[PDB]
């Protein structure tokens, strides 16, 4: 039947990374969530007229289990590398996440998108030009998202699926 | 008819339920949302006890009420006014007779005494199971001591005197089995010869047992205070979640030690023996229901340095390939088979904590603190109940102890394991991957040969236990 | 996993809490801290079937005697505990038995009669007297020690079997 895409969310902890998948999978219009519910991370969507199933792995909260990252990452066909726009360290971490994905997938060309997440009203410290320049140096798209208004969320995941389809 | 209540002007907890102050879920009611006053009323309700609610509330309330304010509110709840004499009582008194005081006696028996006892039960649970509030705020403890120590009247006396003693014991603060633990097993390393301890020289049964005792102790030490509010992910995580972080760092260190043992064994035959021994340890972890240990091994075998060692994998016996594959299947499909297995076994067990962390974090992030109804902000208690269901599951598996004897020297060996040495994480994991490339180069580079490094026999003693008389 | 709601009842001081904590934690409580109401959960395999026990530990002190209907309504099975060195606690058993039957409006409530503190030599309730009472109720009688663990699993898991076959 329909294609299933296994997507993996990676990035620094403690800076609102989990809001990206929660806002996608959510009842978009009721702010509520039970992550324990079988298939609270599966969503059927239509992208460019083609229906598919997204299976999203987001191990948010397990960042200290650093030796599990390889196993978790190998499950993915495409990756969202997420940093917080008010946390410069999370942005500086992106390079090593990308290198680790390339190693785990044994490929220099792994479908991935760079996502800058606005997780609160604290002052932005990573300007969009800095993140665009980083994404361009890697040859990947850059999407900015809000953790509160759902802006950018669909664009982040749909752009990643397009990267997979066009690989 | 129902008992009459004090005027809500003198006693705030007698205000009628309305959708402006409490919302129930669709045989005691389950609360979706409410004001803090209504939550405390139902926490201490005159019609029924709700011990699960007491645990849920005391685990999670700090997201909506400060400890000092909670104590003030439950003291206010405790101080219930008694009703005035009724007309029948008045007429009796006017005739010099003793009144029956039927309504007063009923209100004491069916409202005051149950509510007051349930307030004391909140205090008792607070001190016994959530004492960190008092460790962190000495003045809160003084207020609790004063409140309990000045409750008058004989109906509460037994519990007041008991709670006073419990508090004093908590301020200055043993397992029985019917069966004996099995005998400690030894292989090449003999008792007291800690300098020879290593992956292949300790007995694999005893490696798994001692790691299970260690990992069980680490699991059992994690308190809900380290989890609520997602505090293990925040800037003060080392202050607020030290037992959880110690547990995770042990798991990470053991996984890295397994990887290091594998890739630093450059001889192919010896490395097969190392991997085979680690899968035997995994088999004993499975037998012991040490799921943390199972996943420590699975994580190591799926790490980038180990997973690519096809020449090693090819020589692993088929039955051990199957053991590893079935263990890995526990994690597939978002841990579907792990979750089913955890819920089916007979404890003791050591759960994998990471799933709980992700579920607590996403429950906190994915639900609002308040619900807005009729212009009022109500505390979203359903969200807190979901968090406390997870902390309750954690606690249920913390109760059962393992019937295994500690070996102090083997315990110390694994406590002091430090595969990274003084290296930083990236430097060390790059080192492991470069060793992997050295010992099994990428095709089409030829496979080199390497000298043996172990002077002792590689044959495993196996993982079935022995029993001399 | 089937869930079972067990309730432990009986006079103050007979060892209800000590029995429950021995089952849950394998630890004997030396202190006598009178209970108001406590609850515990235990996952355990019984006769090859995994279940989840919810155990309600109730107040034996007479000052709480007007607050029992609410927990008797929710319970599916009752451990009725007395202490074998306390004849008054044995005489109190029938009051709990009769109240449980009234609240649940049933002559057929799963129950086990438990004679606790069987590690103590100075017995004042003979086994035969308690067994006669149990037979009159149609229920088993199990002597236990929360201190040594004698009979503890037998008492609780027999009650589970009674609920299962109810
Ligand atoms: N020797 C011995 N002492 C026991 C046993 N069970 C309980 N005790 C002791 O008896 C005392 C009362 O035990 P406890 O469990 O608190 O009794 P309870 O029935 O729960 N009391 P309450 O109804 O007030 O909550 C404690 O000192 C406890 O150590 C037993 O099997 N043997
Ligand atoms: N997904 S998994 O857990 O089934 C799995 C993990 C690692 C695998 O690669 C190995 C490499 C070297 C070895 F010595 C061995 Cl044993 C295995 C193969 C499968
Ligand atoms: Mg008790
Ligand atoms: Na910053």
């Amino acid at each position: 039947g329909m294609t299933e895409y296994k997507l993996v969310v990676v990035g620094a902890g403690g800076v609102g990374k989990s809001a990206l998948t929660i806002q996608l999978i959510q009842n978009h219009f009721v702010d509520e969530y039970d992550p324990t519910i079988e298939d609270s991370y599966r969503k059927q969507v239509v992208i460019d007229g083609e229906t598919c199933l997204l299976d999203i792995l987001d191990t948010a909260g397990q960042e200290e289990y650093s030796a599990m990252r390889d196993q978790y990452m190998r499950t993915g066909e495409g990756f969202l590398c997420v940093f917080a726009i008010n946390n410069t360290k999370s942005f500086e971490d992106i390079h090593q996440y990308r290198e680790q994905i390339k190693r785990v997938k044994d490929s220099d060309d792994v479908p991935m998108v760079l996502v800058g997440n606005k997780c609160d009203l604290a002052a932005r410290t990573v300007e969009s030009r800095q993140a665009q320049d980083l994404a361009r140096s890697y040859g990947i798209p850059y999407i900015e998202t809000s953790a509160k208004t759902r802006q950018g969320v669909e664009d982040a995941f749909y752009t990643l699926v397009r990267e997979i389809r066009q690989h | 008819g129902q008992m009459r209540l004090p005027s809500a002007d003198v006693y705030r907890f007698a205000e009628p339920d309305s959708e402006e102050n409490i919302i129930f879920e669709e045989g005691i009611p389950i609360i979706k949302a409410g004001t803090v006053i209504k939550l405390i009323e139902r926490l201490t309700y005159h019609m029924y006890a709700d011990p699960n609610f007491v645990r849920t509330f005391l685990t999670t309330y700090r997201s909506f009420c400060k400890p000092q304010e909670l104590l003030s509110l439950i003291i206010e709840r405790f101080e219930i006014p008694e009703p005035e004499p009724t007309e029948a009582d008045r007429i009796a008194i006017e005739n010099g007779d003793q009144p029956l005081s039927a309504e007063l006696k009923r209100f004491r028996k069916e409202y005051i005494q149950p509510v007051q006892l349930r307030v004391l039960n909140v205090c008792r649970h607070w001190v016994e199971h959530h004492f960190y509030d008092f460790e962190r705020d000495a003045y809160l403890l003084q207020r609790m001591e004063e409140f309990i120590g000045t409750v008058r009247g004989k109906a509460m006396k037994k519990w007041v005197e008991s709670i006073t003693k419990i508090i004093q014991r908590k301020k200055i603060a043993n397992i029985t089995f019917q069966s004996s633990p099995p005998t400690v097993e030894w292989h090449i390393s003999r008792p007291g010869h800690i300098e020879t301890f290593d992956l292949l020289t300790l007995h694999p049964i005893e490696i798994a047992r001692q790691l299970t005792l260690l990992e069980s102790d680490l699991y059992r030490a994690v308190q809900p205070s380290e989890l609520v509010g997602s505090v293990w992910t925040k800037e003060d995580k080392e202050i607020n979640s030290p037992n959880l972080l110690k547990m995770i760092r042990h798991t990470t260190n053991l996984t890295l030690w397994f990887e290091k043992c594998i890739v630093e064994t450059e001889n192919l035959e010896e490395r097969v023996a190392v991997v085979s021994r680690i899968i035997e340890i995994l088999q004993v972890f499975q037998e012991l229901n040490n799921f943390n240990g199972v996943l420590e091994v699975v994580s190591a075998m799926n790490s980038s340095p180990v997973y690519r060692l096809d020449h090693t994998f090819e020589q692993i016996p088929s039955r051990q390939k199957k053991i590893l594959e079935e263990a890995h299947e526990l994690s597939e499909d978002h841990y579907k088979k792990y979750l089913a297995k955890l819920r089916s076994i007979n404890p003791p067990c050591v759960p994998f904590f990471g799933i709980y962390l992700t579920n607590i974090l996403k429950t906190e992030e994915g639900n609002p603190e308040v619900l807005k109804r009729h212009g009022k902000e109500l505390i979203n208690f359903s969200k807190r109940r979901k968090v406390a269901e997870i902390t309750g599951e954690i606690q249920q598996y913390q109760n059962q102890p393992y019937c295994l004897r500690v070996e102090s020297d083997i315990k110390r060996f694994f406590e002091n394991l430090n595969p990274m040495g003084n290296s930083m994480e990236k430097e060390f994991t790059d080192y492991l991957f470069n060793k992997s490339l050295e010992i099994e180069p990428r095709n089409p580079k030829p496979l080199p040969r390497f000298p043996k490094k172990y002077s002792y026999p590689l044959k495993s003693p196996g993982v079935r236990p022995s029993n001399p008389r």
